[PDB]
């Protein structure tokens, strides 16, 4: 069941939609809220079409409404970090991704941007590029899968996976439409499949260097906030959404170095897994927004997933924990895949927890100071 | 190229004739080693007849100057020299009107092709740097300088007009004749994938794009023109025989005669010609401004500054289209917004030359 606002005439807008704005632009400032895992968003009207990010005005908002603040000082800043092409309201029209600072511009429990961007800067020479399967599964506004019969089930998973057909994928209007959206916002998305759980697409964002990862990937759950918002259904990040034999949603972390691009790289690729073979509860905590308990219900080892107690590794490996994919060991070169974030996981909690571990060494159970 | 036009703004007393104390681009730098030659045999040749000659001889020799006197015409050889001087002054300001600028393309790519990301500012710049390679390589083939400034395609290649993967594309294209065109090729293919792209937002734009790199290269393929095809051999032939059969008839008929004989027109010797020199300066650089303009792009002083109008298209073309792209200072009122005339003041050095009354047709005085 699609929402009341996806009833009201879609034509209808559209028709104020094809009016010249003229010479104001609108800026859509976006922000992650207190739950780490929700987005906000309000727009402001610009004189004039902003040439960078820099041009971007610093903006508030009250925290107390955003689970941020409580008490006289709730009073947030935003400050743009990223700028993209509005694919809702086309050029000149923007989307400014922001970082949230506290009243007395610290940066809010949420702002894993700041430490982040400092941890990439750190390693900048070495050229981490990042790449991640976002798995999503579209929902009614019941709480029910979208397409899934009514207080029921589909047939069993094994036709959905890249299913064509109308009894195979279900909403792929919205996957059409989020993967243009994207195309024009500047953000990099590398390409969609349809899920093995039915009404279950993924889309993958990357190759992004840096910082640019967590900016690509958090936008474009906006994009598609924003797209299942104008069909009337949910998005859900949820990495079990429903329960038994269908399939959970993880964020597939792939990750290369400059050393791991290069001819007989898979010697540092084989070093950064052993360096993650010792830390596999310090990802674990990082990889999920609320310390690891959503993971739980993903990471049981049965669909495609490993054990969430116990870390394993292997070349072609879709159960282990890492994967160096088959042509990477063959070529000697390239990539591995951390397969345990959680579809929910903040990018930039698991970009800044891979390049702790594997680029600057670090061990124990809580992140280095200044390093 | 020799620029003087500051000098001869007014018709002065001595406007065109101090025109004459210049060197650079002058008659005088192009003559003065035929004048000196001219001079050398005039003056052996009158030696020779002063003492050398036995006095039997000097009647034949005196017979032959007055013959090569008669047939000493300079109103004929005046016609062929204006008729050929004026198609090569033709040529020559056609020739200069051929040089490819690129200002045309540089106002349609800033107002078309859009966008303040890296990849609208690499399409900008591209695109005018096709046209810039363009007129390069058409220049290097025409002009000596440009040739001895891009002496190979690596030269072009280091100079950053093209790229080393372009260099690879360039070279392994299968054809004998100049490749001059290729880049404007590039820019048709580049901005087709800019209108596809939504780079450029409408079908007019790609249309102006197209018709102006039409223009653009039409000028380089004119340039080509000009350098394949010559004043014709034989016309260039006709006038030097008439301008050289005139001196070698004025270096014998107007030698000095000894005045003992009495010849009628020949009673005088003043032993250095000074009215031939004079007709010498005249005609002999008469034809020097045709053989200084045949071919406009060698290293003449007068020739036109190639490398310059390369290194100006360059850097103004870069310059519009990427630092002034979309880059306007706000719309405010100007001074005149409440004003019912739109008049500039006029400073004390013009005001009491001007303000005087307008011309509004030849029939309102009735
Ligand atoms: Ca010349
Ligand atoms: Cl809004
Ligand atoms: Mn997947
Ligand atoms: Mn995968």
């Amino acid at each position: 069941a699609t929402s009341a606002s996806s009833h009201l005439n879609k034509g209808i807008k559209q028709v104020y939609m094809a009016l010249p704005q003229g010479d104001k632009v609108q800026a859509m400032y976006i922000w992650i809220d207190g739950t780490g895992e929700g987005l906000r968003c309000k727009t402001r009207t610009l004189d004039s079409e902003p040439k960078c990010i820099e041009e971007l005005p610093e903006w508030n908002f009250d925290g107390s409404s955003t689970f941020q603040s409580e008490g006289s000082n709730s009073d947030m800043y935003l400050v743009p970090a990223a700028m993209f092409r509005d694919p809702f309201r086309k050029d000149p029209n923007k989307l400014v991704f922001c970082e949230v600072f506290k009243y007395n511009r610290k940066p809010a429990e949420t702002n894993l941007r700041h430490t982040c961007k400092r941890i990439m800067d750190m390693v900048s020479n070495q050229r981490p590029w990042f790449g991640m399967e976002q798995e999503y599964t579209l929902m009614g506004t019941d709480g029910h899968p979208f397409g899934w019969p009514s207080n029921g089930f589909p047939g069993p998973q094994g036709p959905y996976y890249c299913g064509v057909g109308a009894d195979k994928a279900y909403g792929r209007d919205i996957v059409e439409a989020h993967y243009r959206a994207c195309l024009y916002a500047g953000i990099k998305i590398g390409g969609t499949n349809a899920e093995v759980m039915p009404a279950q697409w993924e889309f993958q964002i990357g190759p992004c260097e840096g910082i640019d990862m967590g900016d690509h990937l958090w936008v474009a759950r906006f994009i598609l906030h924003r797209v299942c918002e104008d069909f009337g259904v949910i998005a859900t990040f949820d990495p079990k959404p429903i329960p038994g034999n269908w399939n959970g949603a993880g964020c597939h972390t792939n990750f290369s170095t400059k050393a791991m691009r290069e001819e007989n790289g898979l010697k540092y690729i084989e070093e950064a897994i052993e360096k993650l073979s010792k830390r596999h509860q310090y990802h674990i905590r990082a990889y999920d927004p609320k310390g690891g308990l959503d993971n739980a219900r993903r990471l049981t080892g049965f669909h495609e997933t490993s054990n969430i107690n116990d870390f394993s590794a292997g070349v072609a490996n879709r159960g282990a924990s890492i994967r160096i994919p088959r042509t990477v060991g063959q070529e000697k070169k390239g990539y591995f895949e951390d397969r345990r974030p959680s579809a929910n996981c903040d990018p930039f909690a698991v970009t800044e927890a891979l390049i702790r571990t594997c680029l600057l060494n670090e061990t124990g159970d809580e992140p280095f100071q200044y390093k | 190229t020799v620029t003087y036009t500051a000098r001869v703004a007014k018709a002065r007393f001595g406007g065109f004739s101090k025109l004459l104390l210049l060197w650079r681009g002058s008659i005088y730098k192009l003559l003065w080693r035929e004048l000196l030659c001219f001079l050398g045999l005039f003056m052996a040749l009158s030696a020779a007849y002063r003492f050398v000659l036995t006095e039997e001889q000097k009647r034949y020799f005196e017979k032959l100057v007055l013959y090569c006197d008669r047939y000493a015409s300079l109103i004929p050889v005046s016609f062929v020299l204006g008729f050929y001087v004026t198609l090569v002054v033709h040529r020559w300001w056609n020739q200069y009107l051929s040089m490819p600028l690129t200002d045309a393309l540089m106002c349609v790519v800033v107002g078309t092709v859009h966008g303040h990301d890296e990849r609208g500012r690499l399409y900008r710049r591209t695109l005018m740097r096709y046209a810039g390679l363009s007129g390069v390589l058409i220049l290097r083939s025409v002009s000596t300088a440009v040739f001895k400034r891009f002496p190979t395609i690596d030269h072009v290649v280091e100079a950053g007009f093209m790229t080393r993967e372009e260099r690879k594309k360039f070279e392994n294209l299968n054809s004998s004749y100049n490749k001059y065109w290729v880049p404007c090729v590039w820019f048709c293919n580049l901005a087709a994938q800019a209108r596809r792209e939504g780079r450029i937002r409408d079908n007019g734009a790609f249309k102006l794009l197209l018709e102006e790199l039409n223009v653009f290269r039409s000028k380089c393929g004119m340039l080509f023109h000009y350098d394949w095809i010559s004043v014709p051999l034989v016309y260039t032939q006709v006038v030097t025989i008439a301008v050289y059969s005139y001196f070698l008839a004025c270096l014998i008929g107007r030698q000095f005669l000894d005045p003992a004989q009495g010849y009628k027109d020949h009673d005088l010797d003043l032993c250095v010609p000074i009215f031939t020199l004079l007709q010498f300066f005249f005609y002999a650089g008469w034809l020097k401004v045709a053989e200084q303009l045949i071919n406009p792009f060698g290293e003449d002083d007068d020739d036109f500054e190639t490398n310059f109008l390369i290194d100006r298209c360059f850097q103004v073309s870069m310059l519009a289209v990427d630092e002034m792209y979309d880059d306007l200072a706000m719309l405010e009122k100007d001074l005149y917004w409440d004003a019912a005339e739109a008049r500039a003041p006029y400073t004390a050095a013009t005001a009491f030359l001007m303000q005087q009354p307008s011309f509004q047709g030849s029939t309102f005085d009735i």
